[PDB]
């Protein structure tokens, strides 16, 4: 059996991030951008968009 | 000794997370959220890890009879009496070590784990997970017999000694708090409450950086600043729900009890 | 192949590579939250099983 | 939770229990096209009614 390791997002504000390819089983990378994140004290960061 | 098993825990806190279904089909933030439920035994011992530990009380001190839990910024305690798992009925705790659970349960298609809070509330988290336990053998049985085969077949032992498997933890992040700004005619005061916290305004120039006591900012109105706890020397669990710090390294390894056993 | 047995494979217990082939992808976040999603044919070894 | 009969109990001044059964056929189903038991993370949002 196999189990998938998925690792905490990594959320960055007023800026921007690339991630780079590297030799793991079956590695899916992505950068999304537009993110608006919340937790339960309020928004996380200033920049809206 | 099984005080001296506990060090490891002395340097960890538990954490709230986002987990779908609280109790009555409504989306709320717990500190019960379940993250993984491993099922490799064979006699089907469920393993269940959810956020709050067991065995550890607020001021970091071994003790079996108390649940510890992050709620807003600090840890409370709860009683350990207090604690249910029920997958359409109630079902048998076997026996709890730190982040995880051991219990057997009847078959069913969901789960829940409820604590009782110090307000005697009740926290609760329900995922769903498709339980249906085949016995080990060629019959289908369901309650031990007193005149039967021996057959071999799998199961989690309650040892608490050090094992080969373990999982990961990671500094925790900068928790936005939006109760630390109040508004004063003109001006916002922000109240260190003994964390360091960290702000950035947009009004005038030059207003940012970290501080660890009470200011006030002039000609400023409440919703043009933000300000987040930093401090967080504790360690946390590295969790999908729960955003990562800046350091993209792996700070530390934590062993995970209950191994596996012919 | 994906979701039949031999999703992974090793070529003994103690080797360190690995050969995956699970159809990982990911996808983009609801708005308003902190979660990455995922989509993954599941265990082809309990399939076979 | 699906099931055939419904119960409703109160208890009385005298720490009795009222309690009065009926039979009802009981057995919902989600919206859509799937039938799932718990909400999920992650999905849709299909228009419901639902009592206020
Ligand atoms: C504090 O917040 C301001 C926004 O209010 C941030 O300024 C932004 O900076 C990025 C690049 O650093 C620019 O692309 C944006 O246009 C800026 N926004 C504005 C409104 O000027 C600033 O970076 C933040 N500083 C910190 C330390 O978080
Ligand atoms: C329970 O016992 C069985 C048999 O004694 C174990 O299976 C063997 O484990 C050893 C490792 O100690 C391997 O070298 C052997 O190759 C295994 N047997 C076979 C046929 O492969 C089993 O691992 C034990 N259970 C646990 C959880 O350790």
């Amino acid at each position: 059996e196999y189990k998938t390791v998925v690792p905490s997002p990594y959320v960055k504000c007023c800026g921007a991030s690339e991630c780079s390819t590297k030799e793991k089983p079956d590695y899916q990378c992505k950068v999304y951008t537009g993110v608006y994140p919340f937790m339960w004290g309020g928004a996380y960061c200033f920049c809206d968009s | 000794s099984v005080s001296q098993h506990f060090n490891v825990y002395k340097a960890t806190r538990p954490y709230i997370a986002y987990c779908a279904d609280c109790g009555a089909g409504h989306s709320c933030h717990s500190p019960v959220a379940i993250e993984a439920v491993r099922s490799e035994a064979t006699d089907g011992m469920l393993k269940i890890q959810f956020s709050a530990q067991i065995g550890i009380d607020k001021s970091d001190n071994h003790d079996y009879t108390k649940i510890r839990y992050a709620d807003g910024h600090a840890i409370e305690n709860a009683v350990r009496s207090s604690l249910k798992v029920a997958t359409s009925g109630d079902c048998f705790v076997h026996g709890t070590m730190g982040h995880f659970i051991l219990a057997k349960c009847p078959p069913g298609e969901f789960l829940q784990v409820s604590i009782q809070d110090t307000r005697n509330a009740v926290r609760a988290c329900r995922i769903q997970y498709h339980h249906d336990p085949q016995p080990v053998g060629r019959e289908k049985f369901t309650i031990r017999p007193h005149y039967g085969k021996e057959i071999p077949c799998t199961t989690y032992q309650q040892t608490t000694a050090k094992t080969v498997e373990e999982i990961d933890m990671h500094m925790p992040p900068d928790t936005p708090d939006r109760t630390l700004l109040s508004q004063q005619s003109g001006n916002v005061k922000i109240t260190v409450g003994g964390k360091k916290v960290k702000y950035n305004c947009t009004c005038g120039t030059g207003n940012v950086g970290t501080t660890n006591s009470d200011m006030t900012i002039n000609t400023c109105l409440i919703e043009q600043c933000h300000v987040s706890v930093t401090d967080h020397k504790k360690w946390q669990f590295n969790s999908p729900f729960v955003p990562r710090a800046d350091e993209p390294a792996r700070k530390g390894k934590v062993h995970i009890p209950f191994p596996l056993d012919n | 192949q994906p979701g039949r047995f031999g999703d992974i494979q090793s070529r003994t217990v103690e080797s360190n590579d690995l050969y995956a082939n699970t159809a990982l992808k990911l996808a983009r976040p609801s708005p308003g939250m902190v979660h990455v999603p995922y989509t993954q044919t599941p265990s082809g070894f309990k399939y076979w099983l």
